[PDB]
């Protein structure tokens, strides 16, 4: 509910698999709230994919505390680990 | 085998019936050519003349920003959105709040154009500035690749599109970046020679998946649409 996180993935081979892997890197993070990190899979949700002018894949969007941010490209975690210290949103 | 007509002004006499259906023809052109306006036109036409609706895919100019430079031309594009037969699918990027990192796929970009072709049951389809995806992505091998793949659920749902590319010079290469090697069955180029004074603007089919066309550059006016006048 403090920080909530949505994971957009295709499904192409290999994708099955890196994005269990990536979600497990971001469970791991170590966090004193609760966040949620839900993985939409693009073909079931169009209707989001367009509130967020979504292009590139795979994105991870910063919703819940403002600022929104996306982070896309296949080393999205790079810059997960970045922006997490950052992401100390108190309330 | 067959050809959808544009209903521009001329144009479906170069082209010997119209754009090739089911695929995609590139149209490429320096700045202020006439591109935009020959993808919105290519739109308006197919919703105007028959009840065909268009999608219309822009990265850079805004949704607004192209209704309202619309207007110049009597055409309201605000109208046909609230009657369910035009949808510009906004592609365009987020300021400052856009990273991406590492490789990438335009699959997002590829459902989201898809599902607008399915909700809206559009048979023609724009995309405006393919140049600047290669601008906003500096994985240029990527993007290509993605674009390819674009161009073929585009011909698998069978409806008719036209991607604009930006070019280096009038009288040079085809594209910028190379999409004509990749969306190279139809390529249509608009020039505009500024000669002194007079400024000569002039359309030329340069590949129509080897149907017939007329050959060279031929002139066209710009009257609330594209007029060509030379046949």
């Amino acid at each position: 509910k403090a920080l909530s996180l949505l994971l957009f993935v295709a499904n192409r081979p290999g994708d099955e698999e890196e994005t269990a892997a990536i979600q497990a890197h971001i469970q791991q993070l170590p966090s004193n709230f609760s966040f949620e990190l839900k993985v939409v899979p693009i073909g079931e949700q169009p209707y989001l994919l367009e509130e967020y002018k979504l292009v590139a894949t795979p994105a991870l969007i910063k919703v819940r505390p403002e600022p929104r941010q996306t982070l896309a490209g296949r080393k999205l975690l790079q810059k997960v680990d970045y922006w997490w210290p950052r992401w100390q949103r108190e309330v | 085998v067959k050809k959808i007509p544009t209903m521009i002004e001329g144009f479906d006499d170069i082209s010997h019936g119209g754009l090739p259906q089911g695929a995609t023809t590139l149209v490429s052109g320096t700045s202020g050519t006439g591109k935009t306006l020959f993808a919105v036109q290519f739109l308006y036409n197919g919703i105007t003349i028959f009840n065909e609706p268009g999608i219309f895919v822009t990265f850079e100019e805004s949704p607004q920003d192209i209704i309202k430079n619309a207007l110049s031309f009597g055409w309201n594009l605000q109208s046909l959105i609230d009657q369910g037969k035009l949808f510009i699918l906004d592609a365009s990027p987020d300021p400052d709040g856009q990273e991406v990192a590492g490789d990438f796929d335009l699959s997002a970009l590829i459902e989201r154009i898809q599902y607008a072709i399915r909700k809206y049951k559009a048979t023609r389809v724009s995309i405006d500035s393919v140049t600047a995806v290669f601008q906003q992505y500096d994985a240029a091998s990527v993007v290509r690749r993605e674009i390819f793949r674009l161009a073929f659920r585009l011909a698998q749902l069978g409806v008719t599109t036209i991607m604009t590319t930006e070019r280096v010079d009038e009288y040079g290469p085809v594209a910028r970046f190379g999409v004509e090697e990749f969306v190279s069955d139809n390529v249509v180029i608009l020039r505009n020679v500024l000669e002194g004074e007079r400024r000569r603007r002039t359309v030329e089919i340069l590949k129509l998946r080897g149907t017939t066309h007329m050959k060279g550059e031929y002139p066209f006016t710009i009257n609330n649409g594209i007029n060509i006048f030379d046949y």
